[PDB]
């Protein structure tokens, strides 16, 4: 089965260095691009770095560039230097193959908890929490400062579901396409800058935090995170 | 009693010929003589797909009219993004002697076969990333000349062992066999409703099979040499064939005989491929004389030429929406015309 | 050997000879009507402008 | 001045016979044919010959000016440098033609295992680098002397002309003659005895054309070394240099017919294209 | 937006395609023909659709294709071997059909410039058969002494009479199947063939 196990986290003195690893199994690691995504204990998802398939292209976040390094034995590395107190997060490893019709960001790792003692597209989710009961219909919406619709007709909005205690799971990719294994109850629609995620016949397994992510241009940005809680 | 059976066969053939002649009240030319000709059809090359290194033998379009698969004897099955020229997948084959390739209408599988006597199924939507061999169909004692998907689970193959087979991909067994041809079954096409298919073999004949019962409904013999290409009309009530006799012919299913012949005096090379336009008004055929001729299917007049290949035009397909036509060739190049 | 093959051949010929056949003029008219009804939506005989051509 | 008229007409016929031939060869080989090892050499040779073809108008203007240069120093250092680069690149590419032919004849196993488009591209790039190094002294030492301003060279001249003579004539000539002699000698036995005469004729014609085009350049170069310009017979050497350079440049228009147009596939493709 | 990554992937697999082509162009491909039980298996063993055998001799990789199992007409797929370096043809001397097969292959439109390496296997068995029965049975128009050498020479001439193309050569070797020199003979013939093909590609032949 496809696996992504991460290691190397722990208590870190400020200003030090630590190396994160992402051991891959169950899939062709060489043909996938890898991402690092971190989540602060009180915040949501935050894209960190990306290395392409073949190591030809590498990207970093603005608060990450110059201090972190991404490299890829079927393993991916995250060499981090000069760590600050703002780096305390659970770090995730993501496989993101890219071709026509493909589904990027489909698998996420288990996460490694590490603790330390301007022109970007803004993804805003107006509602942070909504009360909902099983069997009803709930809609979660978010907006983007810049239009996500491209000249080729693809609009790059991604939906992620994070259940309590588990890693994020891809639900909708490119704002209309249902990810493999996701129940048909999930539906995504939008128009340019406004996007909504509609769920029909809510179940107990759909309780969590919903993140919408744009892939139109680097750096990749997430929404604030809308949480649906039972009752 | 062998002589009696031979005489019965001869009189049955004579009865079939007389019955077909009884329904020939007027010809297609006499019916379409009064309609306006299509005029000169000028198709230009829009894309040229440069990945292959040996002769391309087969190509097939996706149902999305954007993705296409191609087969070359360099050992690779290449999946192309026609809009961007981008190569989506490259599949290395166990046997390089491929002569056919098919694309599943769902878009999750591609078929492949040739001189190894095997139809191989390739999964395009594996969870592990890369493309893997999902199935290898092995029941034919002769080379696989064509294969076409009916759905994700069943596929029909024509073979040089003078037979056609219907398979179940899950079990890998021949659900039905189609026998009756006396030469190499060289071409294959399935009807728009996928309930029946026509095949053209080297016995200069074409047969109409149905997948459900596995029997031959009608036999069409008008050609003089081996039929190399075959294609249904968009309505499913007619089909066209291409032979080594340097002619194309149109056959009606409900009239049980030939309607038109497409040929010219200075056309000597055999036809390798044949396809229809979206409306059926245009019949496009590939030739060994390095070109592709556009025919007016209702008037049997040449309407244009697709020149621009340096070797034999091996394969040709029209997209489902009718926006473009692809031609593959022995010069190892795939061209998109529009 | 050959007797069974001949019996199968004559049976197949009898089956093929027992198919109802319409007039050829009717079939030609049906083909012509199909081509006429779908003429407007066929992009190959009518050159589509570059605005609607995904291969422009 | 009969020498000046002769040089002008030779440059003119070279121009009118080389623009069509080289343009056709370049178009056919670089757009209507695929990249093979044999095709890369022809591509680079036709590039060199065509930039030679685009350069003869400058030589015609130089002759028409009768030793007068109203232009700046940069053009005087640049145009002859490019011309020399292209001519000697053509010479080195001809030597590479002969070397590759001898190599495929005498090392068939090695060429089966190690001869491809990449190695041909690498050797062509090395040839271009060598040609640039050869023309560097031309760019450095050309100046303008001010009756009227004229282009002319400023001990260093001896080294430049001797190195030019050796590296651009003797080694290429010896290599070509030896390679073609070995190919002919190889053609003696086996299946090749019946086509040895044809191969011999082709080799003799190409070597003789190269020699007649490129020798008088070198002989009048060494005589210009030996004879001072002020001494008698210096004016004659200066006058006929022009025509000898014209002969040297005529190899550019001759090369397409001699190399690309002996290929049956190339002939068929060109006839189809025209 | 993310079409850049798809372009990168397309370029990567184009690079892989080029590397594969360079690796594949080094092989010497040989079409292995002849009648049934003609010694084809014997020579491919001394060193169901299509059988490919690969071996290396003096730094050449040889790819041998046997098409005897294709029990259908050759005219539909014989063009799949148009680009082979040479054709191996096996004849059992101790055995008309072979002559017609050689005539059809030799004068095929796809094999005009393709050279044929002709093997005359079972030399000792042929000598024993001559000692037992005359060779005039197979060829009615054979006039001459009934010795081994002259009969073998006559058969060799009968095969080479089937060639009309001057741009191709026939390399005939006689084997007794009690030998291991066949790889060497193929090597010498293929070296000669590659020299000829390279010379033709350079325009000097
Ligand atoms: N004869 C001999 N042994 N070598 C003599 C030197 C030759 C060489 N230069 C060249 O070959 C290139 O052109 C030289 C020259 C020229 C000057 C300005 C513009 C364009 C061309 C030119 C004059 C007139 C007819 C043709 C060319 C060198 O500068 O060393």
């Amino acid at each position: 089965d496809v696996q992504l196990v991460e290691s190397g986290g722990g208590l870190v003195q400020p200003g030090g260095s630590r190396k994160l690893s992402c051991s891959a199994s169950g899939f062709a690691f060489s043909s996938f691009g890898m991402h690092w995504v971190r989540q602060a204990p009180e915040k949501g998802l935050e894209w960190v770095a990306y290395i392409s398939s073949g190591s030809g292209t590498i990207y970093y976040a603005d608060t990450v560039k110059g201090r972190f390094t991404i490299s890829r034995k079927n393993t991916l590395f995250l060499q981090m230097t000069s760590l600050r107190s703002e780096d305390t997060a659970m770090y995730y490893c993501v496989r993101s193959i890219y071709y026509y019709g493909s589904s990027p960001f489909d698998f996420w790792g288990q996460g490694t908890t590490l603790t330390v003692s301007g022109s970007d597209i803004v993804m805003t989710q107006a509602t942070s929490s909504v009360p909902v009961t099983p069997g009803e219909s709930v809609s979660i919406s978010c907006r983007s400062s810049k239009s996500l619709l491209h000249s080729n007709g693809n609009t790059y909005l991604y939906w992620f579901l994070q259940r309590p205690g588990q890693s994020p799971q891809l639900l909708i990719y490119r704002m209309s396409n249902l990810a493999s294994g996701v129940p048909d109850r999930f539906s995504g629609s939008g128009s340019g800058t406004a996007f909504t995620l509609t769920i029909s016949r809510l179940e107990a397994e759909d309780v969590g935090v919903y993140y919408c992510m744009q892939h139109l241009e680097y750096p990749l940005t997430f929404g604030a995170g809308t949480k649906l809680e039972l009752k | 009693e062998l002589d009696q059976l031979r005489q019965e066969a001869e009189q049955l053939k004579n009865q079939i010929r007389d019955a077909r002649k009884a329904c020939a009240d007027a010809t297609l030319s006499q019916i379409t003589n009064n309609i306006d000709p299509v005029g000169r059809i000028q198709m230009r090359t829009r894309r040229t797909l440069r990945g292959h290194l040996a002769k391309i033998y087969a190509m097939h379009w996706g149902t999305d009219s954007r993705l296409l698969v191609s087969a070359s004897q360099d050992g690779k099955l290449i999946i192309w993004d026609s809009y961007t020229t981008n190569k989506v997948h490259a599949i290395p084959l166990r046997s390089s002697w491929v002569m056919t390739c098919a694309y599943a209408p769902s878009g999750n599988y591609v078929a492949c076969g040739g001189l190894d006597n095997i139809c191989s199924i390739y999964n395009l939507k594996t969870r592990e990333g890369n493309v893997r061999v999902s199935r290898e169909l092995a029941g034919h004692t002769g080379y696989l000349s064509c294969c076409r998907f009916l759905d994700d689970n069943q596929i029909v193959t024509s073979s040089g062992d003078t037979t056609c087979a219907l398979w179940d991909i899950e079990t890998g067994q021949q659900t039905t066999t189609f026998t009756g041809h006396t030469g190499d079954v060289m071409s294959l096409s399935l009807a728009p409703d996928t309930r029946l298919f026509v095949s053209g073999a080297c016995d200069a004949s074409a047969k109409l099979w149905d997948v459900r019962e596995g029997m031959c409904r009608q036999t069409f013999t008008g050609h003089e040499s081996d039929i190399n290409a075959i294609c249904f009309f968009p309505n499913g009530n007619a089909f066209a064939t291409g032979s080594d006799d340097a002619t194309c012919r149109l056959f009606d299913l409900r009239a049980d005989q030939e309607l038109m012949t497409y040929s010219h005096d200075n056309i000597i090379c055999g036809i390798t491929s044949v396809s229809f336009s979206k409306s059926g008004r245009l019949l496009l055929a590939g030739y060994d004389d390095f070109n592709c001729n556009v025919w007016d299917a209702l008037k049997a007049d040449r309407a244009g030429v697709l020149a621009g290949h340096d070797n034999r035009v091996s394969c040709l397909g029209v997209t489902d929406d009718g926006m473009a036509v692809a031609t593959g060739s022995w010069d190892s190049f795939l061209k998109i015309w529009n | 050997a050959s007797i069974a093959q001949a019996r199968k051949l004559v049976e197949q010929l009898k089956m093929e000879a027992n198919i109802d056949r319409i007039k050829v003029s009717k079939a030609a008219a049906d083909l012509m009507a199909y081509c006429e009804a779908h003429a407007k939506e066929d992009p190959l005989l009518t050159p589509v402008p570059a605005s609607e051509n995904p291969f422009r | 001045e009969p020498p000046v008229i002769l040089s002008m007409v030779i440059l003119s016929l070279t121009f009118l016979l080389g623009l069509p031939g080289n343009g056709l060869v370049l178009w056919v080989a670089g757009l209507k044919m695929q990249r093979t090892v044999n095709t890369i050499w022809f591509l680079h040779l036709t590039l060199a010959d065509l930039l030679c073809c685009l350069s003869l108008p400058f030589s015609l203007a130089h002759l028409a000016l009768q030793g007068q240069w109203p232009y700046g120093r940069f053009l005087c250092k640049l145009i002859p440098s490019i011309i020399v680069l292209n001519m000697f690149a053509s010479v080195f590419l001809l030597t590479a033609i002969s070397l590759d032919r001898c190599l495929v004849v005498f090392k068939p196993i090695w060429c089966q295992n190690h001869r491809n488009v990449g190695m041909a591209c690498s050797i062509c790039g090395c040839i271009w680098v060598v040609a640039f190094v050869m023309c560097i002294p031309v760019f450095v030492y050309r100046e303008i002397f001010t009756n009227h301003n004229r282009c002319g060279y400023k001990t260093p001249l001896v080294a430049i002309t001797i190195t030019r003579l050796v590296v651009g004539f003797l080694l290429p000539s010896v290599i070509m003659i030896a390679c073609y002699s070995f190919i002919v000698f190889r053609m003696q036995r086996g299946r090749f005895a019946k086509s040895q005469s044809k191969t011999f004729r082709v080799a003799v014609v190409v070597v003789a054309v190269f020699l007649v085009c490129w020798t008088p350049y070198h002989i009048f170069g060494v005589l210009s070394l030996l004879t001072d310009p002020e001494t008698p017979l210096g004016k004659t050497l200066m006058s006929w240099d022009h025509v000898c350079i014209a002969l040297a440049s005529a190899n550019s228009c001759f090369n397409p017919f001699l190399y690309a147009l002996l290929g049956k596939d190339f002939r068929k493709k060109a006839r189809q294209s025209i | 937006a993310e079409e850049r990554a798809a372009l990168e992937r397309s370029k990567a697999i184009e690079k892989n395609l080029k590397e594969d082509g360079i690796s594949a162009a080094k092989d010497v491909k040989l079409l292995l023909l002849g009648a049934d039980n003609s010694g084809k298996s014997t020579i491919v063993k001394q060193m169901t659709g299509i059988v490919e055998t690969h071996f290396t001799f003096k730094n050449l990789h040889f790819r041998l294709f046997d098409v005897g199992g294709q029990r259908s007409e050759r005219k539909k797929w014989i063009h799949c071997f148009e680009d082979v370096t040479a054709i191996i043809f096996c004849v059992d001397l101790s055995d008309h059909e072979s002559l017609m097969l050689f005539d059809s292959i030799c004068n095929n439109k796809f094999f005009i410039d393709t050279s044929i390496i002709l093997f005359l296997n079972k030399k000792d068995l042929f000598g024993e058969k001559i000692k037992k029965s005359p060779l005039t049975i197979c060829f009615p128009e054979y006039t001459g002494p009934n010795t081994y050498e002259d009969a073998a020479a006559y058969i060799q001439a009968q095969f080479e009479s089937k060639n009309r193309s001057p741009n191709k050569e026939i390399y005939c070797h006689m084997t007794c199947a009690t030998d291991t020199n066949n790889a060497q003979v193929i090597f010498d013939a293929v070296t000669d063939i590659i020299i000829a093909n390279n010379l033709r590609g350079c325009g000097l032949y």
